[PDB]
């Protein structure tokens, strides 16, 4: 069983190898503003119909202008989910959402969050699932690639003031990426099982006589680019897990290369756009060990797994409480942690019904920031706020003046790095201590001794961390709980945004070095086992206490 | 929630607002 | 050194520091300084009975936090102490006498006893044997054995020749000899031994930006742990009785980077003494860092090969004249040239081929220096009629006396000139002895300074522009890989930004005036002592030993701050996995009981593992302010080999040494039975 | 004013043409190509339905086949709150579930053993699945022959057909269906 979890790891990490290298070349090409091969003029006849300007801006009317787009998009969602019953597309006439649901899901979609406090197919109409809810799950991952964009420009740029055009930019990115990946997987999906058919709700009486009601929809379109980018807000309340979803371990596959495409191409672009591919695989090899030592130790303790079920008389000992049946163990297992590595948040097994050694580190890889291929643009940009920091102390040990390819790092952006660092573990710290202050929060628990701290402290994380996945046995369907979740995501985005395109901004006007014979290779063993060092000993020393007295706790009962 | 602990959360606050005001400042 | 027992009593009462208006400076210690007030009230109010328990915990704790706040302050004043001695040594006494003045620049004229606090620009001064130079300044005329021990360190006794390479003078130093005047250049209170006395008694030490950054770094660590250890106490407060206020500040300083934290300043106040140690008066850290990662250096040969115009001799080639002849005309030539650099080429014409038939005694030579109209020798009291001069001097000299000269000397120069050297002709009577091989030849270690400028990655730049043939040899026996003929101000200073706009950075060692633009051009600038007083206000830092390659040894400790820092953040940063190890299974022994299995050191119990927890955080504080005061030992290595030892050395001891610490501690308090 | 009709425009562009007209090329291209599997994978006789080949359908009865429990909110195997179970390992209460739903298949099997598998006693990950591994479908083997008079060998090779195997097998498990090997037992009685 450990060789097979051994394969399992091996063949994915390749399937993604191969998959994410040639989209490297082709995402550089987006990020050096090249037009794809046979869209010139697509573009040039789309651009000047839209009104997007060719002129390049800055830093801040870049990050104005992503700002105003996601605003846009809060108040569009928003407005569209206190109504639903004005708009058509509702075959089951679903009444109007709340106000405090509606803001908590609004922000959850627009901030990369998507996370889900409520029941999808017994709360939300066709039209939001369709149109509200899957224009935000496209945006999102754009605006995230658009920062990202933004930092890259800044890095491989000598001494330009500007990082480019937002509009072009995610346009480009959107239309020529997320668009037509998302149908190649939506039309695997229902090639393989996953439905979309706008049928209203349809009765079945089975064949014991106990009618049920099964639930329709456009939800394979929505599974697309939930899977594309690192979305993870599924149609259902059992997201990623329901057999109208994923259907077999096939679509589990296109799921996790789905989940892990976009990071690992643009880590590989980020290689391929400086001319020094080494810099790209650095960043791969650091993330990847970390991942790869992650999923032993889940796996491992998941196949010790529950030790009553042994002495309540049962074959074996595996903690199947909770996972689903095709998908084994190891792999719903992998899933959990590559789901709460890269700020998915599309959960097949319940991850509030683990084993406290298996459900300790989704909270970790969380609560480290994500890193570990985090996040849909995030992926790069969040690993970058460690990487200056590693080159720091780096080049402290030298005793040389810190650069990273080139550029040099000083106080001006220290701070902005500094500031974007601590502003996720001042959320997730300062959120958990709200949520056990009051009477809401602490009465919202399922299981009692530390696993309802764990499930507090993970709901909390995943809030500020743009992940979504969720310990679901926490009621957060409370105004309390809604309004504190979308505070905590609405900072833990655009706190972390903000001071990147600050740091880019003062990055792109630097003059890069060009060469020296003296500087720190920043891409073999030494600066991959440093930058690894510096992101499991910041980000597990915030945490230990935190996390010493849920999971920690429970395991050493 | 009660009394005693709403001095040590302003505190905390302000050590924190100090911390702040010293990490933008280059003094 | 680290501990005179002189000064100790001193710096001890100057650690009380400990009031507000002085701590704020620093705050990831005020955030200390405020948690050992507060545990201080707490343990106050716990023994006066607000609140039950035994308050010996609470009142130890206090007591020891105290005691790190106190032994950071006894480091930095420890450090300030050394400044302070390093500055009274460098100190001397600068109002000793009064000066000489004369009203009138002349020798031997009209004295004065004016005081040696008001002198301005351009003030002629006498000095006699046995004095002192009030004021920095420069010499006019006369010159002789000057010793610099009581400033420098350097007892050899420095001539004071009047122009040349050679000629200004620092005020507080010792005259041995007579003749000597002086021009001041500059006010008292303008020199860079009163600013460098001046700034490390005002003690301002205005931050380098690398010092600002890491303190961010510490400010952002301090923030998060403050907000662990502060959000700690609802977690607990849910499952059973939650933690106590106490051990959560005494977690939180434990927790906090208080090693490095304490040693910030030190580190650069021992930069600042090292930098006084080396002979050199730096006045930023900026300065000093920037000059730490110099790529690129530049000199001259006028500071390198014997420091110019002493150059030596080589077997005097000639044309029909044999060497036993050669070897009479020297003996000639040695029985005269009575200038100073003229007696020089006479002991290198001597030690080249000895010769001791006849000597000044024998052979009563006159001792008359040259002529200003024809630069020509005085002496005609031996058989041959004797004149040393250029090739212009013996031409005049010819239709002066001779009448005709030959083509044999016309072509000679020609020789000479296209070989090198200088074109200096000694003649005896009617006929030319031949013109005088004065090449030069490299004085010093400056080979194997080069070599090992070289081996630390520096690129050594040699730019004086005679000729690119001297120059490829001057390069080929100096050790240079590089060099710049044909130079011109402009051509230095188009070169110079061409090096800073093509992403390297720069440093000049100049002495001269002329090239002093370019010097001050450059972001990093090393000032002779010997040099020019206009190009040393123009400097950045000055070096008084007079060594042109101190710029090593000015690398080799700017760096050595940066990597102790660097590497004392990183220890105390890795310390704190240890910290967790020792604390948390004993900070939530009380309310988590199944807890108690995750103290692997086996310590003794709750109240004893904070105790050593924060006994080991001051320990390790008053163990480390030696580490503050000599740097860490900097190796000629690459950067992934240099990265890797200060891995191995200091990463490792974090993680390992705490463990050592606290249960060395542990194991001390249970013996004594304190606990 | 700055740069207001660039991003109504894009913003207009962007949600025309990801939601609106992506669900609809993808609806159009899945009932042109994959109706089946696009319009909920049902399966039916007449007119009516009895289920769709992945939901699965609470089976209580010693005739038919089991498959896991459910922790479905209002209704066991209720596809309206799919959600599993959010018990913790540690929890007492999921403790007793455990040794109550052990015990009633104890009971309920008299004949195979006391070692249940475990997918059988612990509740699925959706609150709703349509299949069990293969040695799990064997366990219950002699139940269903004891209740619908069939040979054993003839059932272990009616569940080796109505098996569902991955393309590798470590990327997921085998296992075989629930309400359509049912369906298929109902159809094989009559
Ligand atoms: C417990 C067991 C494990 C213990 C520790 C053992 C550690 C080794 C494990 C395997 C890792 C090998 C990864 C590459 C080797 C490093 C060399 C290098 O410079 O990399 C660039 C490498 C080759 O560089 P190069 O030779 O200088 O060529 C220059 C080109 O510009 C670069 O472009 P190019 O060469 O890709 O372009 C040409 C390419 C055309 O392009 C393509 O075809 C697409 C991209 C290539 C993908 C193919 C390999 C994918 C690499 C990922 C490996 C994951 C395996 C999982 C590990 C086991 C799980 C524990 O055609 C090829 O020639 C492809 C072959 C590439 C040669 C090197 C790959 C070795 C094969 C992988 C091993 C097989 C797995 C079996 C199990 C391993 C157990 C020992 O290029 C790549 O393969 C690109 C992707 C890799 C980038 C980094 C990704 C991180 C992977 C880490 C894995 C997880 C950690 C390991 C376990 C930790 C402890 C538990
Ligand atoms: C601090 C406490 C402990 C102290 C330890 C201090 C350091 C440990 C040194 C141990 C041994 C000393 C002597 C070794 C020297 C000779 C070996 C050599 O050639 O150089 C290798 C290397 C020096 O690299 P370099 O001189 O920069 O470049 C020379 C390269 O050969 C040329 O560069 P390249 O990129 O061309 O490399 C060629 C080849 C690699 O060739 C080699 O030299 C390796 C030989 C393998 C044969 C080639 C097969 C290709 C496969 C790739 C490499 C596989 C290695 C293992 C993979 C499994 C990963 C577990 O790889 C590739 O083809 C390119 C792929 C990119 C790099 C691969 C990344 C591998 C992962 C390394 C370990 C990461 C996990 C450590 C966990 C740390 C957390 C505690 O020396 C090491 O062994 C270092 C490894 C790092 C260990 C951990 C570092 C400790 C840091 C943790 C604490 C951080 C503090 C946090 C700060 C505060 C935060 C607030
Ligand atoms: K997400
Ligand atoms: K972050
Ligand atoms: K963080
Ligand atoms: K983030
Ligand atoms: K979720
Ligand atoms: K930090
Ligand atoms: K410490």
């Amino acid at each position: 069983m450990a060789a097979q979890g051994f394969l399992l790891i091996a063949t994915f990490l390749l399937v993604l190898m191969v998959l994410a290298r040639p989209l490297g070349s082709g995402l550089a090409r987006l990020i050096n503003d090249i037009p794809l091969p046979g869209t010139t003029g697509v573009e040039r006849v789309l651009f000047r119909a839209l009104g997007v300007s060719d002129r390049e801006m800055n830093w801040k009317q870049y990050l104005c202008a992503i700002l105003g787009l996601n605003m846009l998009g809060l108040a569009v969602l928003f407005f569209m989910l206190l109504g639903q019953h004005y708009l058509p597309l509702n075959p089951q006439q679903l009444p109007g959402l709340s106000w405090d649901l509606a803001l908590n899901t609004a922000v959850s979609f627009v901030t990369n969050t998507n996370w889900q406090s409520y029941s999808g197919e017994t709360t939300l109409s066709y039209f939001s699932q369709m149109a509200g809810l899957t224009v935000q799950n496209f945006l999102s991952a754009a605006s995230g690639i658009a920062v990202i964009f933004a930092l890259i420009r800044a890095f491989t740029r000598q001494s330009m003031s500007t990082l480019g055009n937002a509009w072009v930019d995610l346009l480009r990115i959107t239309l020529w990426v997320l668009v037509p990946v998302a149908l190649l997987i939506a039309l695997f999906f229902i090639q393989q099982g996953a439905l979309q058919n706008f049928l209203p709700y349809q009765a079945v009486n089975t064949v014991e006589g106990a009618q049920q009601l099964l639930p329709m929809g456009p939800v394979a379109s929505q599974e697309a680019i939930k899977m594309l980018g690192t979305n993870g807000g599924g149609f259902f309340n059992a997201n990623s897990s329901h057999p109208f979803e994923n259907p077999t371990a096939l679509t589990n596959f296109v799921q996790m290369l789905a989940i892990f495409l976009i990071p690992t191409a643009l880590c590989f672009a980020f290689g391929e756009v400086m001319g020094d591919r080494r810099q790209g695989r650095m960043l791969l090899w650091a993330m990847s060990v970390i991942f790869v030592i992650c999923v032993g130790v889940v796996m491992w303790a998941e196949v010790q797994g529950n030790p009553h079920l042994l002495a309540l008389g049962t074959d074996s000992s595996i903690n199947m409480e909770g996972k689903e049946s095709r998908f084994g163990v190891l792999v719903s297992s992998l899933f959990a942690v590559v789901t709460t590595a890269a700020s998915c948040g599309a959960v097949i097994a319940m991850h509030d019904s683990f084993t406290a050694l298996g459900g300790m580190v989704p909270m970790w890889l969380m609560q480290i920031g994500e890193v570990v291929f985090g996040g849909v643009g995030s992926g790069l940009y969040g690993m970058m706020l460690f990487v200056l920091l590693a080159v720091f102390i780096a080049g402290l040990m030298i005793g040389r003046t810190p650069e990273y390819l080139g550029k040099k790092i000083d106080v001006r952006e220290m701070k902005l790095t500094a500031l974007a660092i601590l502003v996720t573990p001042t959320l997730v710290l300062m959120g958990a201590a709200l949520a056990m202050m009051t009477d809401a929060g602490r009465s919202a628990m399922l299981n009692p001794g530390p696993h309802g701290f764990s499930e507090v402290l993970y709901a909390v994380s995943s809030a500020a961390n743009n992940n979504g996945s969720a310990f679901a046995g926490l009621s957060a369907n409370s105004p309390f709980w809604n309004c504190l979740l979308a505070f905590c995501m609405f900072v833990g985005r655009f706190g972390v945004i903000i001071p990147v395109m600050a740091i880019a901004g003062s990055l792109v006007s630097k003059k890069s070095q060009a060469a020296s014979s003296g500087t720190l290779p920043t891409h073999g063993p030494l600066f991959v086992g440093l930058l690894i060092g510096t992101v499991l000993l910041v980000g597990a020393l915030t945490f230990i206490p935190a996390l010493a007295l849920g999971p920690v706790a429970e395991y050493l009962s | 929630m009660s009394a005693g602990v709403i001095t040590g959360v302003l505190l905390v606050f302000l050590l924190l607002g100090y911390l702040v005001y010293a990490l933008i400042n280059a003094e | 050194l680290f501990e005179p027992t002189l000064v100790v009593q001193a710096l001890k009462e100057a650690v009380k520091k400990l009031n507000p208006q002085a701590q704020w400076r620093n705050p990831v210690m005020f955030i200390v300084w405020i948690g050992s007030l507060l545990t201080t009230c707490i343990s106050i109010a716990m023994a006066s009975g607000a609140m039950p328990g035994n308050a010996l915990f609470s009142a130890a704790i206090s007591g020891w936090l105290w005691i790190t706040v106190l032994f950071a302050n006894f480091a930095e004043a420890l450090a300030e102490g050394r400044s302070k001695a390093q500055a009274n040594s460098l100190k001397g006494v600068k109002k000793t006498a009064f000066a000489r003045k004369l009203r009138e620049p002349k020798y031997g004229a009209a004295a004065d006893k004016v005081p040696a606090d008001q002198l301005r620009k351009g003030d002629i001064v006498l000095v006699e044997a046995g004095d002192i130079i009030p004021c920095d300044g420069e010499v006019i005329e006369g010159g002789a054995s000057v010793d610099e021990s009581a400033i420098t360190g350097e007892s050899a006794p420095v001539i004071r020749e009047s122009g040349g390479d050679f000629a200004s003078v620092t005020g507080g130093t010792r005259i041995l000899s007579d003749w000597l005047v002086i021009e001041c250049s500059v006010n008292p209170g303008e020199t860079f031994l009163d600013r460098m006395i001046a700034m490390v008694e005002g003690a301002q030490r205005r931050k380098t930006p690398n010092e600002i950054a890491l303190t961010i770094l510490l400010i952002a660590l301090t923030i998060v742990f403050l907000l662990a250890t502060a959000t700690l106490w609802p977690f607990s407060a849910w499952g059973g009785n939650a933690v106590s206020v106490t051990v959560l500040v005494a977690l939180l300083v434990c927790l906090i980077p208080t090693t490095i934290g304490g040693l910030l300043s030190a580190i650069g106040v021992a930069g600042m003494s090292r930098m006084l140690g080396a002979n050199v008066i730096a006045t930023s850290g900026r300065a000093v860092e920037a000059a730490g990662d110099v790529d690129v250096l530049l000199l001259n040969k006028t500071g390198t090969i014997t420091l110019g115009n002493r150059q030596a001799s080589e077997f005097i080639p000639a044309q029909g004249v044999d060497e036993k002849t050669l070897a009479d005309a020297a003996q000639l030539a040695s029985l005269a040239d009575e200038t100073p650099e003229g007696r020089s080429i006479v002991i290198l014409a001597k030690q080249r081929f000895n010769l001791r038939e006849r000597d000044v005694q024998s052979l009563h030579a006159t001792f008359v220096p040259f002529t200003a109209q024809s630069r020509m020798s005085g002496i005609n009291i031996d058989n041959r009629m004797i004149r040393k001069g250029s090739v212009d001097a013996i031409r005049r000299h010819v239709e002066a006396n001779g009448g005709h000269f030959p083509t044999d000397v016309d072509q000679k120069v020609d020789q000479v000139a296209r070989q090198g050297a200088t074109p200096l002709v000694v003649v005896e009577g009617s006929r030319v002895l031949g013109v005088i091989a004065l090449k030069d030849i490299v004085k010093g270690g400056i080979k194997e300074r080069f070599a090992q400028l070289r081996k630390m990655g520096i690129k050594t730049v040699m730019i004086t522009g005679d000729n690119r043939l001297t120059a490829a040899a001057i390069a080929a026996e100096a050790g240079v890989d590089d060099f710049l003929a044909e130079a011109t101000p402009e051509a230095k200073l188009a070169l110079i930004r061409q090096y800073q706009a093509e992403g390297r950075l720069v440093a000049m060692t100049g002495d001269g005036t002329n090239d002093a633009p370019a010097l001050a051009q450059a972001d990093v600038a090393v000032a002779m002592n010997s040099g020019t007083q206009a190009a040393k206000e123009a400097g950045n830092m000055v070096d008084l030993d007079s060594n042109p390659t101190k710029l090593i040894e000015v690398v080799h400790i700017g760096k050595q701050m940066l990597m102790t820092r660097g590497s004392l953040t990183t220890f105390s940063i890795a310390n704190d996995v240890a910290k967790y190890f020792a604390i948390i299974p004993a900070a939530f022994a009380a309310t988590y009981p199944q807890l108690n299995a995750l103290n692997i050191m086996c310590l003794h119990s709750p109240d004893s593992a904070i105790l050593s927890a924060v006994i080991f955080n001051a320990l390790i504080i008053v163990f480390l302010i030696p580490l503050a005061l000599k740097g860490v030992s900097y190796k000629p290595l690459t950067a992934s080999a240099m990265l890797r030892r200060n891995l191995w050395i200091y990463g490792l001891g974090g993680l390992l040494v705490p463990f050592i610490g606290i249960k060395v501690i542990d194991l001390l308090l249970t013996v004594c039975g304190l606990v | 004013m700055s740069g207001l009709r660039p991003a109504l425009s894009t913003f207009i562009f962007l949600l025309l043409i990801t939601g609106g007209v992506y669900p609809l090329l993808t609806t159009v291209l899945g009932q042109w190509w994959f109706p089946w599997q696009a319009n909920g994978s049902l399966i039916r006789e007449g007119d009516t339905v009895r289920g769709s080949a992945l939901i699965g359908q609470n089976f209580t009865g010693n005739g038919y086949f089991h498959g896991r429990p459910s922790a479905t909110a209002e209704m066991p195997y209720n596809p309206q709150a799919s959600g599993g179970s959010n018990l913790a390992v540690s929890n007492p209460e999921l403790d007793k579930l455990i040794a109550a739903r052990v015990a009633a298949l104890r009971a309920a099997n008299p004949d195979a053993s006391a070692s249940v598998p475990v997918e059988l006693v612990t509740a699925s990950a959706s609150g709703l699945d349509n299949n069990i591994t293969p040695q799990a479908a064997a366990w219950q083997i002699p139940r269903v022959a004891k209740a619908r008079n069939l040979s054993v060998e003839q059932l272990t090779q009616l569940i080796a057909k109505y098996s569902q195997q991955p393309l590798v097998k470590y990327i997921g498990q085998p296992v075989v269906n629930i309400v359509e090997l049912n369906l298929a037992l109902d159809k094989l009685d009559e």
